[PDB]
């Protein structure tokens, strides 16, 4: 059978999508994330193959710490606690590590501390379309189809800074789950050139060979 | 009734238009085909009959003879050029044919001016 | 044997034996607010000229009929719309000309910029009636809002060769000489604005050259013949 | 009680037991080619200021709503058309105002000139959506193309006390301020051209001139609606 072939086998794979850092001594030592699909080109690619798709999202964090240089004659800094706020379409957004934006009631967040599993949250299908669009031929500027605005993610230290700085990097891991997909498309040929639009520089059709004949 | 008469390789469109009364001709293949007409395609038919409609002022019956009056056009357009094969010559000829086709009468004999 | 074919007070005649692709197995419904039924008239676009050197043709849908009878009064006049299209494209041809075209609807057809950084600008994206020509030669970059018309990517940056997963028919020359396309509506939402929106794109495209020997009509013409099926609009009155 | 009615996107509101005049015990109806319900909307015209020296105001019917929408739209297009017309005349007047309107509507209205040897123009004739006033002089007969509008020959060489036997309605201020005419079509032909005859004349007189004390308004609107019924033209296809 093709089992394997499905458009839930073939998208339901998570992959890491986004990779920061973010130090606890700077004011501005917090990351975020646009969440898109064209960040990645191999997942970009194998969406493109659709025109309209409809799924929910899965998201795993891998935060990992390492500890920087300090003068301190001994640094014993405790388990460290990271928020991950979801800002949901139209949600305000932080600037600063100490904002009202961090404190919404209504930006869902997660409060995880090291050592224990990965943290992990679920979105659903939050547009006011009835899917999302991969292509959009027509204005709002050309092709942005402002329907696929899909929420923005925010990471920071929740602990003070203590005798020495911590910086922290986290993976962002994306999955599609219960994939629909509508209007097959042709696999994209020309290298992408940037994440915002179709654009393309012109390449050959395929790979050559010296004649027609073996 | 209209009969194009060239040869059996030539292919080609024609645009045949009917303008009611009071509305003007077209003057363009557009606006001949955004009004009532028959894209008449030569390469697939020889012959192509329209029957225009009565469309008078609720007269029943209109003076034969008329005045400064809304007339009415039938009017033909170009919608392709006339294709043809090597050695068949382009240049043909159409043939038109008219006749009464719905209830047609007439009332009150008169003498008829073509004659002295 | 010919069948000829009424809409409104339009007529068309086609092969009665012809074959007709159904976009994706759907034919155009009404939404399952306000529906138009004086729309329902074939429009015929103005017809083009295949040659030797022609690279490919194509319209955007919506924009193409914007200044057709009522159906262009009924885009300006409401804000809201859906339809569907029937596409019949026909050719010309003697026996004495060989060809072979692919005729082709690509729903939500965005298309790339010559520039990079840019985007291609309305003007050049769709000519309305008039049709919008492929290019068998790459657009340099300096130009700055053109779209890549290279026929080979078909200015979607994809191959060429693979147009044929989107609802399609080929014009071969010697077999066949007419293509009849029926398009359902298909988008993301259940109505839009159709003047800032073109849901579909016709594109032919010219696999096989025009060729012929001398003495032979140097061109073949191309017509298209769109009918707007099952059209409605959003109403205008209180509740 | 007070009655709203609608028709079309347009609403108007009525006393509920308002006494309606039929033109001649016939109803509006369709010709026993193209009908045309679009049109069957109120249409309001600009309102008029009796005031007391007010001789009367006139409007012919075809003319009037050339202007209005569609059926304007429909009279351009179409060469020739028949309708009825529902008139709603009002007036918004106090307790304290007096006066009496004649509400008729005369059938085929042919007016004279005040040049005995001409005869008016169209502009004299007719102002479309603006209303003609009758005058209490006499128009000189230096005067070559203008109608004579002596109010008490009504410009028709008859007596205006007469004018009763056309369907019509009377409007005492202290009994009544509405009137509504049904006008059916009456021609001599079953069609006609709207644009060269204007079927009907609609004509407000005031009888017994405005009056009020010192105070009170020293004008009284009156509002004319008008909704075509059963509305018809040519058909414009083949057989």
């Amino acid at each position: 059978s093709r089992s394997e072939s499905s458009i839930e086998n073939f998208l339901c794979r998570a992959a890491c999508v986004y990779y920061a850092t973010y130090t606890n001594n700077s004011e501005k030592g917090y990351a975020e994330w646009v969440i898109n699909t064209r960040q990645v080109a191999q997942l970009r690619r194998k969406l493109e193959l659709f025109t309209y798709l409809r799924f929910d999202l899965e998201l795993t964090f891998v935060i990992t710490s390492a500890q920087q240089p300090s003068t301190a004659t001994s640094v014993d800094a405790p388990v460290q606690t990271h928020q991950i706020m979801y800002v949901p379409p139209g949600g305000p957004v932080p600037t600063k590590v100490t904002d009202y934006a961090w404190q919404t009631s209504t930006n869902p967040s997660v409060f995880w501390t090291e050592g224990n599993a990965p943290p992990r949250m679920s979105i659903p299908f939050i547009s006011i379309g009835n899917a999302y669009s991969c292509f959009y031929d027509g204005w709002t500027v050309y092709g942005i189809n402002t329907l696929n605005n899909m929420g923005t993610l925010y990471m920071r230290h929740v602990n003070e800074a203590g005798q020495g700085p911590i910086k922290s990097t986290v993976r962002i891991y994306f999955k599609p789950k219960h994939v629909k997909a509508w209007v097959p498309r042709p696999p994209r040929l020309c290298q992408y050139e940037k994440q915002k639009n179709v654009n393309f520089t012109p390449t050959g059709v395929t790979t050559t060979r010296v004649g027609i004949t073996t | 009734t209209f009969m194009f008469c060239g040869s059996a390789m030539a292919t080609g469109k024609f645009l045949l238009a009917y303008s009611p009364p009071g509305a003007g001709v077209p003057k363009n293949r557009k606006d001949a085909m955004l009004g009532t007409h028959v894209i008449w395609d030569v390469g697939l038919q020889s012959s192509c009959v329209l029957c225009v409609p009565w469309i008078s002022q609720t007269h029943y019956r209109y003076v034969v003879e008329d005045e400064y009056t809304a007339a009415g056009y039938i009017t033909c357009w170009y919608q392709t050029n006339i294709v043809v094969p090597a050695d068949v010559q382009s240049s043909c000829d159409i043939l038109c044919f008219v006749s009464a086709c719905n209830d047609f009468s007439v009332r009150m004999l008169k003498d008829t001016p073509f004659i002295r | 044997r010919v069948r000829s074919i009424t809409l409104g007070n339009s007529t068309i005649t086609t092969q009665e034996c012809a074959n007709v692709v159904v976009g994706y197995g759907v034919w155009p419904e009404y939404l399952k607010t306000q529906p138009d039924v004086a729309t329902c008239r074939f429009y015929t676009l103005e017809s083009v000229q295949w040659m030797k050197n022609s690279a490919g043709w194509w319209w955007k849908l919506p924009d193409a009929l914007s200044q057709m009878g009522l159906f262009g009064q009924n885009m300006q006049y409401h804000y809201l719309g859906r339809t569907g299209y029937t596409i019949h494209v026909q050719c010309n041809a003697s026996k004495f000309h060989q060809g072979c075209l692919l005729v082709v609807c690509v729903p939500e057809a965005e298309m790339g910029c010559s520039n990079l950084n840019n985007t291609p600008e309305f003007a050049e994206l769709s000519g309305g009636d008039t049709a919008r020509m492929f290019t068998d030669t790459q657009i340099g970059e300096t130009n700055s809002k053109k779209v890549q018309t290279a026929v080979w990517n078909a200015g979607m940056g994809v191959g060429v060769g693979n147009l044929t997963i989107y609802p399609h028919q080929w014009i071969n020359l010697r077999t066949n000489n007419s293509a009849t396309i029926v398009m359902p509506y298909i988008n993301s939402v259940p109505m839009d604005n159709m003047f800032r929106h073109n849901n579909l794109t016709l594109m032919i495209i010219p696999f096989v050259p025009l060729n012929y020997s001398e003495g032979s009509s140097p061109y073949v013409p191309i017509t298209v013949t769109i009918a707007p099926m099952c059209a409605e609009y959003n109403g205008l009155r209180l509740a």
